[PDB]
RNA sequence: GUCAACUGUGAUUGAACAAGAGUUAGCCGCUCCUAAGGGAUAGCUGAAAAGUGUUUAAAGGGGUCCCCGUCUCAAAAGGGAAACAGGUUGAUAUUCCUGUGCCAAUAGUAUUAUGAGUUAGAUGGUAACAUAUAUAUAAAUGAACUCCUUUACAUAGGCUUUACACUCGGGGUGCGUUUUCUUUGCACUUUACCUUUAUAACAAACCUUGGAAUCAAUUUACUUGGAGAAGAGGUUCGUUGAACUCAAUUCAAAAAUUUGUUUUGUAGCAAUAGUAAUUCGUAAUUAUCCGAAGUGGUAAGGACUAUCCUUGAAAAAAGGAGGGAACGGCUUUGUGCUUUGCUACUCUUAAUACUUGUAUGAGCGUACCAACAACCGCAUCAGGUCUCCAAGGUUAACAGCCUCUGGUUAAAUAGAAAAAAGUAGGUAAGGGAAGUCGGCAAAAUAGAUCCGUAACUUCGGGAAAAGGAUUGGCUCUGAGGACAUUAAUGUUAACUCAGAACUGAAACGGACAAGGGGAAUCCGACUGUUUAAUUAAAACAUAGCAUUGUGAAAAGCCACAACUGGUAUUAAC
């Protein structure tokens, strides 16, 4: 084998300074600095990663195209769609009990 | 459980620390570790993830309760005296 | 230390130029130095 | 001689609290006419810990009563309390676990927690965790009500001020013993800096007044006076009664 | 680098502005084969076409301002 | 590669020889999980032939 | 270049002296953002000096006059857009050179091309969800006012996937051993970013169908299910980054578009570059460059599981959703606003021309050391001094021993002689603690595997107790996988275990590492800590027990000259 170094600086394996040792076409051993991974943006009540939505980084999210980022589907990538259906369902049922109500009362 | 004769689930700390407080230890991390039937989904999945909450794994919700039990014997007294009034 | 500053930088190059000795023909018409390794600049 | 410790505490240094953990201060719901006149119901979003407080934060969203949109509270949360529970808060409110009211308009014997020693100042008493106050009486003619504090002590407050109903959650914290020295350290990591506490004989005189002597010795009372100097103070101030307590 | 498929979109490219030159090479027996990788200052597009007759087909279809550039 | 080569016919190894644990020379947990995995395997191809019942599968 | 002095010896040497040379950045850092923090404004005190810091304010932003707002510095390891490969110098290279890219802005007006919409806002899919391949995945109406999300996070244990590394076996090249034996040993057989890389693959997540107790599906681990599982068929994310029909071509079949077969191609980058070569001298050519697999050492990710009387920063910045303000062009009355008459227009990227200050890329760092002499130690001081990279054999092993790459043979000196004495080491008959303050010193024990293991005990321990046995080398036997032909037969692998012979000076944990034990008394329970350079304990901490005071802004407890703070993001658990 042989060793090798960051072109950086901070050899440390910190939170960003992750590194993937790479074999050249000089068939040099090096190291490349890795991009950052993430963890995954979340429905809104359910804190669930949502399907059909990357989870590219925030510049990567910059670059990214609209239809990369977000889902046609009733309110996108903000909540999940089996969430969504049974909110609708509460929304509307209690409208009709609320008129259930306005009818009873008079 | 087929290992020890009287500590229990305490053999974890058996080495160190009173008999006795070691006694104290197990009555309550019984409580502690117990999974308790969910109100809001019918499960007894509902285990302790931090002090005063006790969380259902199924249905993903938070209940407050006690500090080592789902509920004190004063707050059942309590809700029940509500209801009675 | 290996990253610098701009006026230290200057500082240190302006410390060296005076470092180097005197012009012979101004003796025809050399008191202080300083070395390195046994005397810093005290900065 | 030098300082004595709690002396020193109060220079302020390294003495402040850790709040780094901690998620906000914990009082209630200002009072505004909304609350004054009528009521507000909100919902229980979530349900956090806080390690200064003995018992968790409750997240509680209200909508803007004087614009738009929704806003968060956080309320302590009470014993059975869940995440989608429906709190309400004011004068017309109905009584139920965990809601907010005068307290005047508690029925006696009730039990409860999160005090204000005056209207609007937020639950400023009965605060940790599995505590609660009892109502003991409501005046003839109003306007005065008598509580129960968890010391078990009464004491009268305007009716108009607020609580709220029920117990706090977290109870039955302090049955548990400590199991080692570093939980011990784990409890002042979030509290305050308190800890080892070293006894005050073992050290010299110069450095603590129950210092000093040979073999350890005490050499004069420790039950002291409130009138006591502040360096004075080490020993037992006020102290009515010493010895184990009995019947 | 882009590797275009359609000969008929790379005779475009082609005769796009932007593009100014032809870097063009004959490969060995593993029977000669090309590569033509066509120069546009956003990307450098290679075709790889099999045989002679491709070859020179393309070499004379292609504009005779670009600037064409062998090897040897 | 002559001390492979008897690796190989097995008579490199010795008793003596060892100086590890009996868990340090095989694992325990891994010899457990090749087990494991084979009679799962096994099973499986068992139960998608239609040699076993469902019954028979979970029991074994 | 060099030798007056220095380089504790010599000295032609030099980190000494003399003359020059040399560090090149839109993309690497700093620089930017906020934090723990610090400094102020607003106040208020204090003779001032200072002490404080939204707290008794007529104060930075967004909007057709209205709606919001304390500021400011503070991380060269947190957050934070964007660059790699090869080459090159006497000395630098992510920065010079060649090649390939990537990023942010990129004003006005007029042209053009690119797709939309019109005669004012696209589409598919039951659905989960998907859809613009223009040179270029560009462009898929939307104001106020709102709501989310990324930024953005603990520890422990296993499981798993990829990559680099390591090994074996085959073909190809050159060198090496070559008395004898060796179809042998060694070396080389290379492949990056970038192409929302395209696909394939798989752990997950979700959906349509489906409808389950005789519980099933199922992990090493338990998990999941009428609050819908198994099954069947999808879809998504994340890994990955040319896998796999992946593309072209071919012929056959589908069919008015799709599959099978052939021929090609390291997917572009990419061989021209690298390596081993081969010839030919002014520096140039030629030939070469690839088929299988195994070990599980690094690192990262993943799905998980468990623990806390502890639940594990923030903002800048970016993204998604809600909402429904606003809305063709020409001609014309009346007052930028309104009604009539007419029908190539309204958007949208990129390029171009023309004008408008000169319409592209700020500034700083980049040598060398990092101690084996460059830093701190008064000095080329066996001292101290942060972080990462981690080869082969032996083995549990990043140990110890030896080896390859790379490095070195300089250490403030050499030589000759060899006694005392010294110091660092060895070794010793017979006895075996009779020694001394005390078995101090030294020696004995020691690895694994197999047996066996007491008093006592808070029942957990004691415990590796005690005390035994075995261990080399060879030739055999057994146990433990993977694939495909209908129960048998084939193809085919890694190493570990267990047993048996034989063999030898019974020697064999061979060097190498490597518990001395027991019987008791006493103190401290314990893990912890301490007198920096004469002190690690029986002292201190510690859980546990008990005590006092305090219900609150006119409380407790403490600070400050004063005003004011701290406990307090507190509240008798």
């Amino acid at each position: 084998a042989q060793r090798v170094h960051y072109r950086r600086h901070n050899h440390y394996n910190t939170k960003s300074n992750k590194v993937r040792p790479v074999r050249t076409p000089g068939g040099k051993l090096t190291i490349h600095v890795v991009k950052k991974k993430a963890g995954k943006p979340k429905c809104a009540d359910c804190k669930t990663a949502i399907q059909g939505v990357k989870a590219l980084r925030p510049a990567d999210n910059y670059r990214a195209r609209r239809k990369n980022r977000t889902v046609a589907r009733a309110y996108g990538g903000s909540i999940c769609a089996r969430c969504i259906r049974e909110r609708i369902m509460r929304a509307f049922l209690f409208e009709e009990q609320k008129c259930v109500r306005q009818v009873l009362k008079e | 459980s087929r290992r020890t004769k009287k500590v229990g689930l305490t053999g974890k700390y058996g080495t160190r620390y009173g008999s006795s407080l070691r006694k104290q230890i197990k009555k309550i991390e019984l409580m502690q570790h117990a999974k308790y039937l969910c109100t809001f989904c019918g499960k007894t999945a509902t285990k302790r993830t931090c002090v005063g909450i006790w969380k259902c794994k199924k249905c993903k919700r938070k209940v407050c309760g006690g500090a080592w039990s789902l509920t004190t014997p004063a707050a059942v007294a309590a809700k029940s005296t509500i209801i009675r009034l | 230390g290996s990253i610098k500053r701009f006026r230290l930088k200057q500082r240190l190059g302006k410390c060296r130029r005076q470092n180097r000795p005197v012009p012979h023909w101004y003796r025809l018409k050399n008191t202080k130095r300083r070395h390195w390794r046994r005397t810093k600049l005290g900065l | 001689g030098r300082v004595i410790r709690g002396q020193r505490k109060g220079r302020g240094s390294i003495f402040k609290s850790h709040n780094h953990h901690r998620k906000g201060a914990a009082k209630l719901r200002h009072l505004d006419y909304c609350e004054k006149k009528g009521y507000i119901k909100g919902l229980v979003k979530d349900i956090i810990h806080d390690p200064g407080r003995g018992a968790p934060l409750a997240k509680v969203i209200f909508k803007r009563t004087e614009k738009y949109g929704k806003k968060e509270e956080l309320i302590i949360a009470s014993e059975g309390m869940f995440t989608g529970q429906y709190i309400s808060c004011g004068t017309k409110a109905p009584l139920s676990v965990g809601n907010i009211l005068p307290i005047g308009k508690m029925p006696e014997g009730t039990l409860i927690c999160n005090l204000e020693h005056r209207t609007g100042n937020r639950g400023t008493l009965v605060k940790a965790s599995g505590c609660y106050a009892t109502v003991v009486g409501q005046s003839e003619d109003g306007k005065k009500t008598k509580v129960r504090l968890p010391s078990g002590a009464k004491k009268t407050i305007d009716a108009k001020a607020r609580a709220m109903v029920g117990v706090v959650g977290a109870g039955g914290r302090i049955d548990k013993p400590i199991l080692k020295a570093g939980v011990a350290h784990h409890k002042y990591r979030v509290k305050r800096n308190c800890w080892p506490k070293v006894r005050g004989v073992a050290m010299n005189p110069v450095e603590h007044p129950h210092g000093g002597g040979n073999h350890q010795h005490i050499g004069h009372p420790s039950t002291v006076s409130r009138s006591a100097p502040a360096g004075q103070k080490v020993g037992l101030i006020a102290a009515r009664r010493t010895g184990l307590l009995r019947g | 680098p882009k590797q275009i498929t359609d000969i008929r979109k790379f005779l475009k490219i082609s005769r796009k502005p932007d593009t100014t030159a032809v870097i063009i090479m004959k490969k060995k027996s593993k029977t000669v084969i090309t590569k033509l990788k066509l120069r546009t200052k956003k990307y450098l597009y290679t075709m790889v076409f099999a045989d002679r007759k491709k070859a020179e087909r393309i070499e004379n279809s292609l504009l005779p301002s670009l600037k064409r550039i062998y090897y040897p | 590669r002559l001390y492979k080569l008897a690796k190989r016919k097995g008579r490199h190894m010795g008793i003596g020889k060892r100086k590890g644990t009996k868990n340090a020379r095989t694992n325990q947990k891994t010899l457990w999980i090749k087990r494991q995995r084979v009679l799962r395997r096994l099973l499986k191809r068992l139960r998608d032939s239609k040699k076993v019942d469902r019954h028979l599968y979970h029991s074994f």
